[PDB]
RNA sequence: GGAACUUUACCAGAUCCGGACAGGAUGAGGAUUGACAGAUUGAGUGUUCUUUCUCGAUUCCCUGAAUGGUGGUGCAUGGCCGCUUAUGGUCGGUGGAGUGAUUUGUUUGGUUGAUUCCGUCAACGGACGAGAUCCAAGCUGCCCAGUAGAAUUCAGAAUUGCCCAUAGGAUAGCAUUCGGGAAUUCUUCUCUGCGGGAUUCCUUUGUAUGCACAAGGUGAAAUUUUGGGCAACAGCAGGUCUGUGAUGCUCCUCAAUGUUCUGGGCGACACGCGCACUACAAUGUCAGUGAGAACAAGAACGAACCUACUUGAUCAAAAGAGUGGGGAAACCCCGGAAUCACAUAGACCCACUUGGGACCGAGGAUUGCAAUUAUUGGUCGCGCAACGAGGAAUGUCUCGUAGGCGCAGCUCAUCAAACUGUGCCGAUUACGUCCCU
């Protein structure tokens, strides 16, 4: 022989990035925001998050059934072995992964940098975040690349509480003049439950109890 | 006796050139501690996925 | 190099304003009365709240200081 | 080589009818292997490539590409395509589209 | 009589200790004897490789560590209660295995 | 980026199509594929040929296309990284000033590593950065051991008191020991998930309102506790098209810049420079003896991987062989590392010398498909090669630090004078200033 402790993270790792990776290129179009495997002697289960649910399932669950035909050959799970399942985000604004992509599709329609980008901000705000950052850089108005940045409400970016309330998205989306890069970064806001949000107040500020 | 010759030296499998990213095919700056079989620029950029975290 | 930053400052005057009867001249009761009475996820951030607490009721006793209203 | 036996094609072809994808490793050396009705077969990934290349030139599979490994889907037309060519039943269906 | 072993070991130190807890809780219900939990020594994975793709600048390295947690608990049941106890929702990346001593 | 082949991008050759698809020509009376033997050839390579077979509509030819490319352009880009820049920096709203660019806030005084705080104030309020957070060390609590240990009790076994060395000085005591068996008992030591613990807390001095500071105390720890990680806004035509199925535009595309295979090259030098390693010896070099680390790594019915023990051995090393163990707190392993120590009564005695170990000769073994010191160990020779402390210049560094010493991992079939970590022995000096940069 069996593998040893080590080797058995390892593989378990290396498994889940691998299959991140595939279900980000293969559900780009649909709002991919995460996956979450269980594992158990019985079965293995995979939970798909998505925003276009419908989409990712397909007709009669035809999507959802090539995708996990796809994962069977390509890991070869015995049959009866690898069950999928796809759940929708509980709030869309929050996922920076699925709006990377919303302003990937509407940078895709020619739309302009500032109002696609105005647009993404607007929307991550009215969900509730702390705050929003767009960033937008390559070839935008001519041969000479520039970096144009959005921002709103508060970001924090030192320490490591950021990388716990703050989730960050990026992609390249191609045109016709090469590359573009599409970065997204929200500030999540307190929730007590730690479904969205880290659930613990922020590392630098103190609350006073008010007394009875 | 072209198809015994064609890719004779790779069906040896040793040194540099048998082994390759399971990410990107890239044969140049592999690692292979734990048996990772990742380049490293592949491995910055899929550490996080893989399990491990940038601290110290 | 032991400078008390604003959150800290901000911190312990709103606790010596809210809690003023509870507090006294030592560290360690005003120590146990501030982790009690307030919330933050740093504990050293705590015990230096406690430590200017600890200052401002000491202030407090040698006449009024700035920033403290009480009745 | 890519000199493709008829029967390994043919064998490609009901397996990828069967099931509705077929997913195979990006090495110039090496074997696939499928299963059909029970037991195994073994085709070079070379001639797996070079079928699914002939297939995707013309419209009838979908490509999918992530770590050194293919996935091919056959959409309508290929559906269609793969039954006329295997001369299935008009009520052969792949698994993925099977209850 | 037999001694029964779970090795537990993840990555996650939050979820190994609530699964040891759990099974902890549910072998104390079915009044049976208990050696441990053990917290057996964590082991760190280190990978430090250079942060630049291609070779230019200052050459600086990133430090990236997998750290695994392992706990062992004794049961002095037979098979089947253990299978019993283990019998429930395990936390996700948590590998729970079973092993008779002899 | 430690390149034998591969890698490889370069050179000399030879193959394959990895030119999908579409439209035409031929085509079961056979489109084509692959080859015995002789010869062409580097090739007992159907590469091509002669002469014979064999497959079978998969393919060939020919036009447009297409594809691949470590081809170009990093001055067309993305992503990432380095740097400006280790410092304290940055920017709105509203208000105020100005015709405006702009300014104030954000300046000034003390303090702080800190745009850190106190104060004052045409500002008032906010947003980042700093701080907080995070990870390792040190002290400690609950848990916990049949992958860590200890102490006692029975055993069993060993020494055992006139003894003073070649003379054996100095250095505590006035019944002990045995990791080659049991039994209980327990958690001091080891293991660790969440906790506790330190904050200018206490006392004095100078500051003298505050913000603080310096000595001392308390203490495992006394000032960002220590060491890291993270780290704003603006930029740079900084690097990378040699990481990727990241990419625009351009170049090649069947005797190919695609891809394989063969052989060379990337390693050639009476040359220059940067970074190391080894030295110039006695605070040493040899031979012995002793006591003694810490991070770590181990393999894909069995088989690779890592090892211990034995053997080889009725006679060198390196080897070669068996039998076991280990998925790694379980085997390695009580991890016998090297610095180090030795009242070893050992050799050498100031010399290019028993310093140094460059260069080179001969045997032999090992990794590998392939190795003439240009794989790499080991043996005997060579040592009569410089080198006896290094000019002008110049790098790094303030405490378990410098320096010194090994060890592990990584590269890795084989090969560390490298890097990334680790522990071991362990100082001198300063605790300042703006002279230089
Ligand atoms: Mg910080
Ligand atoms: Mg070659
Ligand atoms: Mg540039
Ligand atoms: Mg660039
Ligand atoms: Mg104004
Ligand atoms: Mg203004
Ligand atoms: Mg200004
Ligand atoms: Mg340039
Ligand atoms: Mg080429
Ligand atoms: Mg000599
Ligand atoms: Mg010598
Ligand atoms: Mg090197
Ligand atoms: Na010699």
């Amino acid at each position: 022989g069996p593998l040893s402790k080590k080797r058995m993270i390892i593989r378990d790792g290396v498994f889940y990035a691998e299959l991140f990776e595939f279900l980000k290129r293969e559900l780009a179009e649909e709002g991919f925001s995460g996956v979450s495997y269980h594992v158990t002697t019985l079965r293995t289960e995979i939970v798909i998050k998505a925003t276009k649910t419908r989409e990712v399932l397909g007709v009669n669950g035809r999507r959802i059934r090539e995708l996990t035909a796809c994962i069977q050959q390509r890991f070869n799970y015995k049959e009866g072995k690898l069950q999928l399942y796809v759940e929708r985000v509980e709030v869309r604004g929050l996922s920076a992964m699925a709006q990377v992509e919303s302003l990937r599709f509407k940078l895709l329609s020619n739309l302009q940098v500032r109002r696609a980008a105005m647009g993404i901000i607007r929307y991550v705000m009215e969900s509730g975040a702390k705050g929003c950052e767009v960033t937008v850089g390559g070839k935008i108005k001519g041969q000479r690349a520039k970096s144009m940045t959005f921002r709103d409400g508060y970001m924090i970016k030192s320490g490591t509480a950021h990388k716990s309330f703050v989730d960050s998205a990026c992609r390249h989306c191609y045109m016709r003049a090469g590359c573009i890069g599409v970065k997204v970064k929200i500030m999540l806001p307190g929730d007590s439950t730690g479904r969205n949000g880290p659930s613990e107040p922020l590392p630098d500020v103190i609350t006073v109890i008010e007394p009875k | 006796g072209h198809l015994d010759q064609w890719r004779s030296r790779q069906k040896i499998g040793m040194g540099k050139g048998a082994r390759c990213c399971v990410i990107c095919s890239n044969q140049k700056a592999l690692i292979r501690k734990y048996e990772l079989n990742v380049c490293r620029q592949c491995f910055r950029e899929n550490a996080e996925h893989i399990g491990f975290t940038k601290l110290r | 190099g032991k400078i008390r930053t604003k959150t800290v400052k901000r911190a312990s005057r709103q606790v010596v304003e809210k809690y003023y009867s509870k507090l006294n001249f030592d560290f360690y009761q005003n120590k146990r009365v501030i982790m009690d009475v307030t919330i933050a996820e740093s504990k050293k951030l705590k015990n230096k709240i406690a430590g200017y607490t600890t200052h401002i009721m000491k202030r407090l006793a040698r006449g009024p200081v700035r920033g403290i209203s009480l009745k | 080589s890519t000199y493709v036996p008829k029967p390994s094609r043919d064998n490609v072809y009901r397996f990828f009818f069967t099931e509705g994808v077929i997913a195979c490793k990006k090495d110039r050396m090496g074997t696939w292997t499928g299963t059909l009705g029970g037991n195994t077969f073994t085709v070079p990934c070379i001639q797996v490539m070079q079928l699914m290349r002939s297939l995707k030139s013309r419209n009838l599979i979908k490509e999918q590409y992530a770590w050194r490994h293919y996935y091919w889907t056959l959409n309508d037309e290929g559906i269609a395509y793969m039954r006329s060519y295997l001369h299935l039943a008009p009520s052969a269906m792949p698994n993925t589209q099977k209850p | 009589g037999q001694t029964v072993r779970l090795t537990i070991t993840s990555r996650n130190a939050k979820a190994v200790e609530s699964v040891t807890s759990q099974l902890l809780t549910r072998a104390r219900d079915e009044k049976v004897t208990i050696h441990g939990p053990v917290r057996l020594p964590t082991r760190t994975l280190k990978i430090t490789t250079r942060k630049t793709p291609c070779g230019n600048g200052t050459n600086t390295w990133d430090t990236f560590e997998l750290k695994i947690y392992k706990r062992i608990i004794d049961l002095h049941a037979p098979t089947e209660q253990v299978k019993k106890i283990t019998s429930f929702t395990m936390e996700s990346g948590v590998d729970v295995s079973i092993t008779i001593l002899d």
